[PDB]
């Protein structure tokens, strides 16, 4: 386990390179990059809900803004869609 | 990275939440679209088969909604649309793995259901919701074919009874029934089949029967069902004999998990007490077809402490309604219908009490539907006083155009108060004498409301005017005999786009400001309804007999029988 208690919950497993130090400690404490990367499907779930909570209800704007995602829209695109899931699927 | 983003995406299940994802950048857009189960179809001429099925190519679950809303007041004429084919006929070979398809106010045929019935094999949840066009053959090809079938559910539907037997081509194997709603068949029902079909199904939690089951076979019933969440019950009569009452009373409480009640057709008032046991309990209720009188009304209505939906008749009175007020504070919804509405003298004592009382009675009431034959502004006012948090206020007084009856004022001041205070008010339903003040009412405050119904009320167009331009979440108005047209409409045309639809039919809409919307606005769908002949058969500026104006993205639909017009 680098950079058999409980330590079979990851499927990824049961001597690791794509993780850290005071990430590991964190896991066995109990990211999500990781959580993944492992295969620990309840810690996945963990983060994975509270992350979609962030998003829940916000702008498209409104969540690019509190993540860090750059608007690759050409308005003709980001109208047309905006036009097709609010007068057909909303 | 794309697997933890469909991870964290399948917890966002709600549509305005999964377009808002769909709209923050070109990837978003497209794990999105891949891993989304269910489309909401509002209005289905909005959009084509052929759009949905590639925007969403895995989608497991599907709700689409026909004719508008005043179709059931028999106001949208045989034709008009609402097939379903197209849409069934495209999923069928696009969607394979299609579980549910939710139908409201459409056409639905034998073929359309052998078609389901044959296309898709993880099918599982079928409601029709006030559908035509299908028989009981229909029925049966489903209850033959649908090896994994969880909900059968016929909502005021209209169905063709050509024969109970439909029931019975459910195999033996069957056993995965969750809910089953048949009160609108006529048609009876094998009981035999019946019994051995709840007795196999071992998940079957709502089961909602016809009339057609005697009130002397719903004990059986429930002795195979003893996990029912859901009942309705089937006739409720029968000659009195204390071995009956007997035997429903035991059966009733050997379902100690019944929420919800409905049915009682004819309803035996010395039959209802058999129902106490699972008074306590319940958490909706509805007693629509029971012509029962108050105090009985009353008697069960002590024992429900923890209801929270109430559907009656206006037998309850407003005797009723002060004990509703004091009994239930756990209330949520309340709808009083008439027991006799083309008469305009009372055969109870429903006024506006009643409402009243409820109303300060219940912390937590936010729906209302309630019919009665006279109204105040005073009360309208108490109402809107005590009750912020209202959410759905349908008010609907017999004779129309009837006014306040102590001041003989319109009642604006009235529906003013409601819009004014209820803050969150989304939905309102209007009459007695109105006059274009209270538009200018719901136009300043109304701006959560996101539908509108209205009848006999109004001035001019200056009142269609201040909601159109009012009203901030409009979604849905509709309109009937009110002297609203021309200037109006096309004063605010772009509010349109911003809406699904408008019914207005009886209005002093011209064919001529018809004809010029179609032209200013392609993207809206003009449809004129009329049945004396062509339009220009007539002076442009002869008020069509209705319009139905509504966004779509689908541009004209192809189905329109010949009295409709798009423009
Ligand atoms: O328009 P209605 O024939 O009255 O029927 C309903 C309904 O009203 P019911 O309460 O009588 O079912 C809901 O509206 P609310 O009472 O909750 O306001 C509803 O579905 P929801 O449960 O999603 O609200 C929906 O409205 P929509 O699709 O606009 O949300 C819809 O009206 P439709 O005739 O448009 O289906
Ligand atoms: C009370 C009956 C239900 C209906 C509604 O609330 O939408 C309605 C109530 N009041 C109305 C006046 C005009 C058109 C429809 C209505």
């Amino acid at each position: 386990l680098k950079s058999e208690a409980v330590a079979l919950e990851s499927q990824t497993i049961a001597p690791l390179p794509n993780v850290t130090s005071k990430i590991l400690a964190k896991v066995i404490e109990y990211l999500i990059l990781a959580a993944n990367y492992l295969n620990i499907k309840n810690l996945l779930d963990l983060t994975c809900q509270t992350v979609a909570d962030m998003i829940k209800g916000k702008t498209p704007e409104e969540i690019r803004t509190t993540f860090n995602i750059k608007n690759d829209f050409t308005p003709e695109e980001e109208e047309e869609v905006r036009r097709e899931n609010q007068w057909a699927f909303e | 990275p794309e697997e933890v983003l469909e991870h964290v995406f399948s917890f966002i299940q709600l549509d305005k939440d999964r377009n808002s994802v769909s709209l923050v950048c070109k990837s978003w857009y497209e794990i999105e679209r891949w891993c989304r189960r269910k489309v909401f179809i509002g209005n289905c001429y909005a959009v084509s088969p052929a759009t949905v099925i590639r925007r969403f190519p895995k989608v497991r679950s599907v709700e689409l909604k026909g004719k508008p809303h005043f179709a059931d007041f028999n106001l949208v004429p045989d034709g008009w649309g609402g097939y379903v084919y197209p849409w069934i006929e495209a999923m069928s070979s696009s969607y394979t793995w299609l579980e549910e398809i939710r139908l409201k106010r459409m056409v639905v045929t034998d073929d359309c259901l052998e078609l389901i019935a044959k296309s898709f094999k993880n099918f599982k949840v079928l409601v029709l919701s006030s559908c035509e066009g299908f028989s009981t053959d229909g029925l049966a090809a489903i209850a033959a074919t649908c090896r994994n079938l969880k909900e059968l559910d016929l909502r005021e539907s209209d169905v063709d009874d050509v024969s109970g037997h439909w029931l019975s081509h459910f195999p033996d194997t069957y056993t995965s029934l969750v809910s089953l709603n048949i009160s609108c068949l006529a048609s009876e029902v094998s009981f035999s089949a019946l019994e051995r079909l709840v007795t196999r199904c071992p998940n079957l939690k709502s089961l909602k029967l016809n009339r057609a089951v005697p009130l002397e076979k719903l004990a059986t019933l429930l002795q195979r069902a003893p996990q029912l969440e859901e009942l309705g019950t089937g006739g409720y009569t029968a000659e009195v004999r204390p071995d009956v009452y007997s035997g429903l009373s035991v059966a009733l409480s050997g379902c100690k998990e019944l929420r919800c009640l409905s049915g009682f057709w004819d309803a035996v008032p010395a039959y209802l007490p058999a129902v106490y046991s699972v008074c306590s309990r319940l958490t909706t209720l509805n007693l629509s077809y029971a012509t029962v009188q108050s105090y009985d009304l009353v008697k069960l209505l002590c024992q429900c402490p923890k209801l929270q939906r109430l559907w009656v008749l206006d037998y309850i009175e407003d005797a009723g309604l002060e004990v509703l007020a004091s009994t239930c504070k756990d209330l949520r919804e309340l709808r009083v219908f008439p027991s006799e509405p083309f008469v305009m003298e009372p055969n109870v004592a429903l006024t506006e009490q009643g409402l009243v009382s409820v109303s300060m009675g219940c912390p937590k009431l936010e729906s209302v539907l309630y019919f009665c034959r006279q109204m105040t502004n005073a009360a309208l006012i108490t109402i809107a006083r005590n009750r912020p948090n209202m959410t759905r206020f349908r008010l609907c007084i017999i004779e129309p155009k009837a006014p306040d009856y102590l001041t003989l004022e319109p009642l604006d001041i009235g529906f003013g108060a409601i819009v004014e205070h209820c803050k969150d008010l989304r939905r309102l339903s209007l009459s007695g004498l109105l006059t274009d003040k209270v538009f200018e009412y719901i136009g300043t405050y109304a701006k959560k409301m996101e539908m509108l119904s209205v009848a006999f009320a109004g001035d001019s167009d200056l009142g269609m005017h201040h909601v159109l331009s009012g009203c901030d979440s409009l979604r849905k108005l509709e309109i009937r005999d009110c002297p609203f047209g021309d200037k109006a409409l096309l004063a605010n045309a772009s509010k349109l786009e911003t809406m699904r639809s408008l019914w207005m039919s009886s209005c002093s809409v011209s064919f001529g400001a018809c004809k010029l919307l179609g032209q200013k606005m392609p993207k809206l769908n003009v449809e004129v309804i009329d049945e004396r002949g062509a339009p220009d058969s007539r002076p442009e500026s002869c008020p069509v007999e209705r319009v139905f104006i509504y966004r779509t993205v689908a541009g004209p639909r192809f189905d329109m029988p010949g009295f409709v017009w798009n423009m």
